[PDB]
RNA sequence: UCCUAAGGUAGCGAAAUUCCUUGUCGGGUAAGUUCCGACCCGCACGAAAGGCGUAACGAUUUGGGCACUGUCUCAACGAGAGACUCGGUGAAAUCAUAGUACCUGUGAAGAUGCAGGUUACCCGCGACAGGACGGAAAGACCCCGUGGAGCUUUACUGUAGCCUGAUAUUGAAAUUCGGCUUUCUAACCCGCACCACUUAUCGUGGUGGGAGACAGUGUCAGGCGGGCAGUUUGACUGGGGCGGUCGCCUCCUAAAAGGUAACGGAGGCGCUCAAAGGUUCCCUCAGAAUGGUUGGAAAUCAUUCAUAGAGUGUAAAGGCAUAAGGGAGCUUGACUGCGAGACCUACAAGUCGAGCAGGGUCGAAAGACGGACUUAGUGAUCCGGUGGUUCCGCAUG
RNA sequence: UAGGCCCAAGCGACUGUUUAUCAAAAACACAGGUCUCUGCUAAACCGUAAGGUGAUGUAUAGGGGCUGACGCCUGCCCAGU
RNA sequence: GACAAUGGUAGGAGAGCGUUCUAAGGGCGUUGAAGCAUGAUCGUAAGGACAUGUGGAGCGCUUAGAAGUGAGAAUGCCGGUG
RNA sequence: GAGGGUAGCGGAGAAAUUCCAAUCGAACCUGGAGAUAGCUGGUUCUCUCCGAAAUAGCUUUAGGGCUAGCCUCAAGUGAUGAUUAUUGGAGGUAGAGCACUGUUUGGACGAGCGAAUUCAGACAAACUCCGAAUGCCAAUUAAUUUAACUUGGGAGUCAGAACAUGGGUGAUAAGGUCCGUGUUCGAAAGGGAAACAGCCCAGACCACCAGCUAAGGUCCCAAAAU
RNA sequence: UACAAGUAGUCAGAGCCCGUUAAUGGGUGAUGGCGUGCCUUUUGUAGAAUGAACCGGCGAGUUACGAUUUGAUGCAAGGUUAAGCAGUAAAUGUGGAGCCGUAGCGAAAGCGAGUCUGAAUAGGGCGUUUAGUAUUUGGUCGUAGACCCGAAACCAGGUGAU
């Protein structure tokens, strides 16, 4: 509450919208590979666990 | 029983916005006016509104144009 | 119970990765012909909120 | 001589009505703002929210008399009940603590309590009522609250109720330039009659008569609807109303930076221009001590004085003759994508801007050009409309 | 123990009625007058269903509005609602 | 052992006193506990001891924990008495 | 007189907002219910340090609220704070003046001769050929000094008053009213002005039967020169 | 203590009567100096502005779920479980659905230490600064009556014509 002047949000405009078949991924940068064994085989059931 | 004035605009903060021999900036202004009153000098734009603004950087100085008449420029500090 | 957010503020703005936000301008809808080319071209761009308002609508946002 | 649907008749009239006003002139009194009788200059009488009269009635209003009287001049005495003195019994409002004087002054502007003076031995009883802004009731008048309640209406939005069509209940026959109307019994209706339940006519049933596809009833639709209901009806203001004012631009008050109030002193704006814009080259104004085809000295033409006293779309103030003022040629930069750095500023907004890339116009070329000499001509968002498009579109296309 | 009276005006005709507890009056009522609605399962009214009042009445009747004994009278306009 | 600081309302910050209950440890009481009354006592403040009379069965101390934790005003509520 | 009928979105009323169990412009009891109150009143132990505001903008806003401005507590970045001397600049007030726009006194000269000619003398917030004292913005210039800025936690304040001084308004009236600037009160005891929040001097950590001073004072009340 | 003008006290001080938690002692007070109660509300109150006759008792920022910030503590590119199950209503052991962090940018498709805008890494915006997480003491805010007391009224169901 501003007092009687209007707030800011009512001020302001809308904006965008959103998807419903958004796609999110789990991200691994190349500098967590460096625990496994030389030449070992890295799949995602073994990332996880 | 009644008053016919009471009107009035808002007021411009109009004048000069650097002094002399300060150091400024390329694009600083220095001077805010209602037609020509300073003229600009070396390394001076005059902009639409009649604003005195520089153009390089270096100190300011206010020096006399003629008789009745001044100017502003700036000068690179070596 | 749990602080309800305010849906009409979660419309309007973005939440930044410093802790910013993100917000829209003003004055965009309708009567053009009054506004100048530059003045329209400028207002496109996005700004943030600013110190003093954030102050006001913190817990407005406290789940974004 | 203007206007209107027509321009107040009889009667009455300084009145329960007359503001000026104690209108004026006659009665009553030694003296009459009242009273009675007449005059019409009726602010603002008037014929059924009737006009003008009227005998008898009135714990009705009004003026003048007779009689009478302590109402009064002007008070006096007497009787009884309280008061007052003893025995018995024995409350109440009120209350920050109190050993509680006056005068002039001072103070939140009217002092028992402060300053300087004056006066006053300690403690009772019967009386008076000036002050302790004395005591009984969170002042009813006045102003405030985006506080209540009752009432009103051509305030807003609704509604009981009533009126009118479509359709269901609901079937026949004929007239007729997917049909309003005469027409017939079988649905439905009858606080109509006679019978039975039953020596009660509430009700049911049966037989006659009346009416009849109407009425009544359900759903849908249109109109009327202060009868009833829920609510709204701004602020500023030398108290509040009434009057005026509310946003933006320029000047003065404003005290040589900027900023700065009053219901302080003066004006303007809610546009316009396709050339009144850009560019290149040229040019220069009012007023013109005099001459003239001599027209109430100033339209037009001619020569010198000419420190800008002219102009600059539109108010004012700062600017402009190195022109920003006038004219003549070609043009659309009144462009697209932006943008270091600054002014202003609570926020949202507002203002200036070098420079870079893509197109161009004018000029021989440097170079200028992102509207107009500068500062007013404008309004979030939410919702809806019209175009274009990279994008999404609920299992898939 | 038991009416003062009289000469003149305003209002309402009259007896009557009214703010229990600051107003008894010129206010209300009244007899009379006029307009208007209602042909009977009447209009109007309560419930707004059944059932009732009106009325065990039938226009010489019933409901509503405005005036207010009696006497003399009650003029002009229908553009608007 | 030296110089320098310390008036204060609305407010911000810091360190403390007292009251009831709980958990551990260590102690008083019919050779007289709590409460109450009186006094010439101690600490910078809120407060803490001691002696005497009354009283007749419970109550301190130390560290920590938890709160119905502090009264002169509200024309405040109830009781008593002017 | 006795026995009965009409009930609150309702009854009754020869009509007064009149009556319905001693207050009826809408009866009484219980419940929703701790309705709501931007308005009054109240709000309980002790010390130490620091310490305001009564302003701006917007507001169905004016005795309310929000952001900014002033207070306090922490974590940070380092002369970036303040005064003075000096050298520079921007800006037309006081005064003055009549060269522009006005207003306006007394003469002289014939174009119809006191204000678009000349010789003298005056006037102005919205006149200026001229123009201070101050104040303001600067120079990592010099000396003396102690701040300033950024991020985050918690606030309060939006009724102000008198005196001096520059102005508007009123009447060169008001303990009047509205702005600029400084001080005091507010939130400040002590001494002086007889008494007297705002005037003059001066800022109370505690104790003492010690000394020197300020404003103002020294015949008596009453400390100090008859 | 009966010649006296008093918010009743404080500082100075003879006389008279006493003798304690033993020390720079206790009670009374001739006379002199100074001094207009308390609270609330205000620019400002001795105020003739508000409140209290007196004494005692009672009598007003609390708790549960969320958010944020600070202190403490364990672990750390990781940190931590909820319901349930077994247990003394113990607070331990099991339980890894789930939540936060390690990577942003854009309305979105999407790309990625880069991304968006744009014809154009030309320029500019927000990121690459990048330590976190769980429990808990304190401060403040949000939803619940929300620091306490007090309306004129509104609606619902009932009781009344002695």
């Amino acid at each position: 509450f501003e007092g009687g002047q209007l707030p800011l949000f009512r001020r302001l405009p809308k904006r965008g919208f959103t998807n419903i078949n958004r796609k999110e991924y789990a991200i691994v940068n190349l500098d967590q590979l460096n625990k496994f064994e030389d030449g070992t085989e890295v799949t995602p059931a073994l990332l996880v666990e | 029983s009644s008053t016919k004035n009471g009107r009035d605009s808002e007021s411009k903060r109009l004048g000069a916005k650097r002094a002399d021999g300060q150091f400024v900036t390329g694009g600083s202004i220095l001077y805010r006016q209602r037609g020509t009153k300073i003229y600009p000098g070396e390394n001076v734009g005059r902009g639409g509104d009649d604003t005195l603004f520089a153009k390089i950087d270096g100190v300011v100085k206010f020096e006399r144009k003629g008789r009745d008449k001044k100017q502003v420029s700036v000068y690179a500090v070596a | 119970p749990k602080m309800k957010t305010h849906r009409g503020a979660a419309k309007r703005v973005k939440r930044t990765a410093s802790g910013q936000l993100k917000r829209s301008r003003a004055f965009t809808s309708h009567l053009f012909a009054n506004k100048s080319t530059k003045q329209k071209r400028q207002l496109r761009k996005a700004r943030l909120v600013s110190k003093s308002d954030m102050k006001r609508v913190k817990q407005l946002l406290a789940y974004k």
